[PDB]
């Protein structure tokens, strides 16, 4: 499991320290990724620290400011934070990764905490803002990004995340072909360049939430505008 | 090119050969040692007092050395189709109580076979053997009463444990058909508490000074 | 009763050689020749430091799982050599793998008689130690997974165990052979299996029945691999004596025999192509050598190798085949 | 005493010509030949090892 | 009389082509077998490539100037050259004292040798001599027909010394103290062998041992001192000999010419009487 602490109240550019504890899993050979939903927008991935602190990336509004260092012996990962914004202002989410073939990155996420403050990436699409369903009828969800996703290798490197109410987000498919470990084998994904499509067969209870199209060809990370079921 | 997963991969797959590599330096590092002898030989408590259903590894450490013994004694399978496994241990320390003498499978018949077997083993060309010749003490003890001739038919002399835990070593050493290019170490074991792994040690590190010279050219 | 026994063995000696009307040579005259066959060391897998014993495939011909001395077993990515994991051994002498058919489970052992399992899909991600299979009282030879619940093992006590993950206690003994298994082979839909034997002989297994349906004979020295042919009908073995047989189940006799005047030393590792044309196993010489599994002749020479050819497995789709040896390097062919 | 009887339980089973067998694996050989990479040397493009 | 200058030509040839081959081969079959991928081993594979060094960079240049006694390839190219030549014979020189170094150290602490014994630490003893024969050959460039500097008896002196008498001194002594131990060892035992204290036996393959040790150990000392001795001590006393000394200059490209062959004569000790190397000889051809 993975917990966050160190929110709270900070005036514009100043700096505040931010931790996450591991526990339960082998932290030193897990990828880590910062990523922040703002009060009212979807998720923003903000910086990534390899296993080991070998490769360290930060996004292009964040590049700087935020560094990102891990401390394995205490199993924890601090996220230095400085010359705060006023649009720095979200929820930060500590998410779970670890990369080698089969693998699930972005498999689980922390449940966060929330930060306020006084006062040439892959552009994903999400043009379906809402569809109100109810139980036992089938929904199909579709994203679309502005690079094809079929990289040379043959890998389809999309990530479907979904975030119920209340509660932080979850990984539904990786790879756009496999569902993630213990995630029900209703949902199932499929799609060609450039086009992407999550489909739901025979929904029921516990599905309510917003589903969130990712991209992991190259950093740094982006998410779709989110697809709201009610 | 190598995608943001992919080269996450080789990251990966590039600590995971800096942690082999760490491993077997470690491994290089620390000696191993191969165990070998008849049950009733007392390697058992050879190894009980060197300890600072399959095969037990006896990992010890003495003077910054870090010794690993391995007791196959519990395999019931022919050596030949696994002994193969032990053929880069620095040395094999063989165990035989000097008290089976008038034993019965003349169990020290078999032993000294098994010696043989080891000694001209193909793979154990370069490893040499550290005899241990345990019970000493019970073998002295019964040998003034019960003489020597019941093994070894040609043995002459008195019948003492001087000369004749002498010549048991010198009959066990008369089974290298390739004296050139290996050696063996024999010891007497006492009811000590560190002498044996004293020998142990000094026995691994003319060894290794033995391998230095090779590479070096002499010997 | 002894004197029974003989006389029923030649009896079966008789009947075996009665339904022999004709021989795979003769017949396989007309067949055009596969000619001679290369191939290159495409992938050359570093990483290990110290000899490596056993190899397999996994069910997906990209993943492929190493067992050697050092005490640590290897998932190498085939497709771009990257270690996909990292398992620590309780102990270093470990001397056969195996890769579960789904991929979530890898099962390793030596000269321990425990047999550990290692799960890959761990909610930890480490990989961590599934349940140890205990109560050989033998060195363990050989593993195959059934399927993610069930497996076969091989070791020396001279009967192969079949056990069972989630109780991990031993569904079923095999009993019969005269000799310490060295290895083993399931049959395409599993039901059926062969393990190789000291005693110069194979005895094939029903698992579901628990018990010997036939036993092959003919070699001169130990049998140290053997192979289901991709028909799931026939297998061939290795032995010491430096001679590869090819041995049908349905007709319970040799149906051809693959060696050379210049190779004395044995064989170590065997393995049918997904055609079964092709037979690979390893040898002593630092070299392996390919033979026709019709017309018996060595259609090429897979050489490389420094030390010692150990274990060779082909894919499952046939795509490559990867050899292990001593020199702590396995090369994708 | 155990063998005796596992061998009376063997002598039972059935056996086919060598020929009929030689058949079975020479049409199968025949049939998945052009399955095997192994046996015919396949385009860069289709192997995925360079 | 002309035949005299072919015949030299053609000698000088056959020996620096053969000097070549033997270190290249030596450097390929390190290489290319892994077995002999050690410290120990990586120190002769350096010492190989100074070799190769010498062999190419140097001797095509020493034989073409040599047989003519006249430099035409003019003053840019004899700066190179001497400075080439100088770097690459210390660096040999060099090479052979810290191979004697870390035979001593194995023969003599092998206990902690065996953890100081790495391949980083051969990587930074061969630094270590690079910057030696570099420091040594590189001031005459700085200071001032082609030869070395002699305009200062100081940087005589010095360059002859760091040369060859420092580790000339260090490899005679190190190489004194792995006999000594050897012969201890040999004559002298540790009480390991039991109640041993037949014995003829025992005592052929001893004194066996013990001339193959001293017969190597000549050899290595030898191939040094008569190679390089005779023209160490005339480089270093003939700046001296300005007015009343004299010595032939085809005596002193002789003696040249027998130091030079040293680094032929290298490779063929520091494998030959290694088994590994044999073995991996045997194994490429
Ligand atoms: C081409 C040149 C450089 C090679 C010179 C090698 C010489 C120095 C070697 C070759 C064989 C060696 C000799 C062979 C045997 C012995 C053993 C002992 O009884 C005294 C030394 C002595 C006599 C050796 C001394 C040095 C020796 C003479
Ligand atoms: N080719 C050997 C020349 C050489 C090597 N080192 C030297 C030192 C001083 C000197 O004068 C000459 C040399």
């Amino acid at each position: 499991q993975l917990v966050e602490s160190g929110g709270g109240l900070v005036q514009p550019g100043g700096s505040r320290k931010l931790s996450c504890s591991a526990s339960g899993f082998a932290f030193s050979s897990f990828g880590m990724h910062w990523v922040r939903q703002a009060p009212e927008k979807g998720l923003e991935w903000v910086a990534y620290i390899s296993s080991g602190s070998g490769t360290i990336y930060y996004a292009d509004t964040v590049k700087g400011r935020f560094t990102i260092s891990r401390d394995d012996p205490k199993n924890t990962l601090f996220l230095q934070m400085t010359s705060l914004r006023s649009e720095d202002t979200a929820m930060y989410y500590c998410v779970r990764s670890i990369y080698y073939y089969g693998s699930s990155p972005f498999d689980f996420w922390g449940q966060g905490t929330t930060l306020t403050v006084s006062s040439s990436d892959i552009v994903m699409t999400q043009a379906t803002s809402s569809v109100p369903v109810t139980p036992g009828e089938s929904v199909s969800i579709s994203c679309r990004s502005s690079k094809s996703l079929l990289h040379s290798n043959g890998n389809t490197y999309l990530y479907w995340f979904l975030q119920r109410p209340g509660q932080s987000p979850q990984l539904l498919i990786y790879r756009m072909s496999n569902l993630a470990s213990g995630v029900p084998d209703r949902f199932s994904g499929s799609g060609s360049g450039t086009a992407f499509t999550l489909t739901i067969s025979r929904l029921e209870a516990e599905d309510v939430g917003v589903y969130y199209c990712m991209q992991h060809l190259e950093y740094p990370l982006t998410f779709g505008a989110g697809t709201k079921l009610e | 090119t190598l995608s943001a997963e992919d080269k996450a991969a080789v990251e990966r797959s590039k600590m995971i050969d800096r942690n082999l590599r760490e491993d077997g330096e470690k491994a290089a590092r620390e000696v191993k040692l191969l165990l070998l002898g008849a049950g009733e030989s007392g390697k058992n408590t050879i190894v009980k007092q060197m300890k600072i259903t399959g095969i037990v590894e006896t990992h010890f450490t003495f003077k910054d050395l870090h010794f690993k013994m391995f007791d196959v004694g519990a395999q019931r399978s022919e050596r030949k189709k696994w002994i193969h496994c032990f053929e880069g241990v620095t040395a094999i320390i063989f165990c035989v109580a000097l008290s089976d003498y008038d034993l019965v499978l003349n169990r020290m018949h078999a032993s000294m076979k098994l010696f043989d077997s080891i000694c001209n083993n193909k793979w154990f060309t370069d490893t040499s053997i550290i005899l241990f010749l345990n019970k000493k003490d019970l073998f002295e003890e019964k040998i003034k009463k019960s003489p020597l001739t019941i093994c070894y038919p040609e043995y002459a002399g008195s019948n003492t444990y001087e000369e004749a835990a002498a010549y048991i070593q010198c009959q066990f050493e008369d089974l290298n058909k390739r004296k050139d290019t290996k050696e063996i170490y024999t010891h007497f074991t006492c009811s000590t508490d560190t002498k044996n792994v004293q020998f142990v040690f000094d026995a691994v590190t003319d060894v290794i000074i033995k391998n230095n010279l090779k590479d070096c050219g002499l010997f | 009763l002894r004197q029974e026994a003989e006389q029923l063995k030649n009896q079966i000696r008789d009947a075996r050689k009665a339904c022999a009307d004709a021989t795979l040579s003769q017949i396989t005259n007309n067949i055009d020749p596969v000619g001679r066959i290369q191939m290159r060391t495409r992938r050359t897998l570093r990483g290990h430091l110290a000899k490596i014993y056993a190899m397999h495939w996994g069910t997906d011909s990209r993943l492929l799982v190493s067992a050697s001395q050092d005490g640590k077993l290897i998932i190498w990515d085939s497709y771009t050599t990257n270690k996909v994991h990292a398992i620590p051994l309780r102990s270093s002498w470990v001397m056969t793998c195996a890769y579960a058919p789904s991929g979530n489970y890898v099962a390793c052992g030596g000269l321990d008689n425990i047999c550990s399992i290692y799960n890959l899909k761990t909610r930890e991600g480490n990989v961590r130690v599934s349940r140890e299979l205990a109560g050989h009282t033998g060195y363990l030879s050989c593993c195959r997974f059934l399927d993610d619940n069930q497996i076969v093992t091989s070791s020396g006590d001279t009967t192969c165990a079949l056990w069972d993950i989630e109780t991990g206690q031993q569904t079923t003994t095999f009993t019969g052979h005269t000799g310490d298994v060295m290895s083993l082979s399931l049959a395409p839909d599993t039901r059926l299996f062969v393990s190789g034997a000291c005693d110069a002989s194979a005895k094939l297994w029903d698992v579901r029945e628990g018990m010997c349906r036939q036993t092959f004979t003919g070699h001169e020295s130990d049998i140290n691999a053997i192979c289901f042919f991709p028909n799931g009908n026939a297998f061939a073995t290795g032995s010491d004596d430096a001679t590869c047989r090819l041995f049908d189940l349905r007709a319970d006799q040799e149906l051809m025999t693959y060696s050379h005047d210049n190779i004395i030393c044995g064989i170590t590792s065997v393995s049918f192509s997904k055609s079964g044309r092709l037979l690979l196993a390893g040898y002593d010489d630092f070299n392996c050598n390919v033979w026709d599994a019709l017309k018996a002749d060595r259609a090429g020479v897979l050489a490389g190798h420094d030390n010692r050819v150990s274990c060779l497995g082909v894919t499952d789709d046939g795509m490559a085949v990867a050899t292990g040896s001593w020199d702590s390097f396995l090369k994708i062919w | 005493r155990k063998l005796v009887e596992q061998l009376k339980m063997e002598a039972n089973i059935d056996r086919i010509k060598v020929s009929k067998a030689a058949a079975d694996l020479m049409a199968y050989c025949e049939a998945h030949a052009k399955e095997d990479p192994l046996l015919t040397p396949v385009p860069a493009s289709e192997n995925p090892f360079r | 009389l002309q035949a005299l200058k072919i015949s030299l030509a053609v000698v000088l040839s056959v020996i620096t082509l053969a000097t070549v081959l033997s270190n290249a081969f030596v450097l390929t079959t390190i290489l290319l077998t892994r077995k002999l991928h050690t410290p120990a081993n990586y120190l002769i594979g350096s010492l190989a490539t100074t070799d190769l060094l010498v062999s190419i960079l140097v001797m095509p240049i020493s034989i073409a100037y040599t047989i003519t006694h006249t430099w035409n390839f003019g003053q840019i190219l004899c700066d190179i050259w001497l400075s080439s030549d100088i770097t690459c014979c210390t660096a040999s020189i060099w090479h052979l004292c810290v191979i004697a170094l870390d035979r001593y150290w194995a023969i003599t602490d092998a206990l902690e040798y065996s953890k100081r014994r790495t391949a980083g630490h051969a990587a930074t003893m061969i630094a270590i001599v690079w910057a030696i024969s570099i420091c040594i050959s590189i001031p005459p460039l700085f200071w001032r027909d082609c030869l070395v500097n002699t305009s200062q008896i100081s940087y005589t002196i010095y360059s002859t010394c760091g040369a060859f008498y420092i580790p000339s001194v260090l490899l005679i002594i190190l190489y004194g103290r792995i006999y000594r131990a050897a012969r201890n060892r040999i004559l002298n035992p540790p009480s390991l062998y039991g109640k041993r204290f037949s014995a003829l036996e025992r005592k052929r393959i001893s004194a066996a041992r013990e001339r193959k040790a001293t017969k190597i150990l000549g050899i290595i000392l030898g191939a040094f001192i008569i190679c390089w001795l005779p023209f160490f001590v005339v480089s270093l006393v003939l700046p001296i000999c300005r007015d009343s000394c004299w010595i032939h200059p085809a005596l002193f490209d002789f003696f040249t010419w027998l130091g030079y062959l040293n680094s032929l004569i290298n490779p063929i000790i520091y494998t030959v009487f290694n088994e590994e190397f044999r073995q991996a000889f045997q194994k490429i051809v």
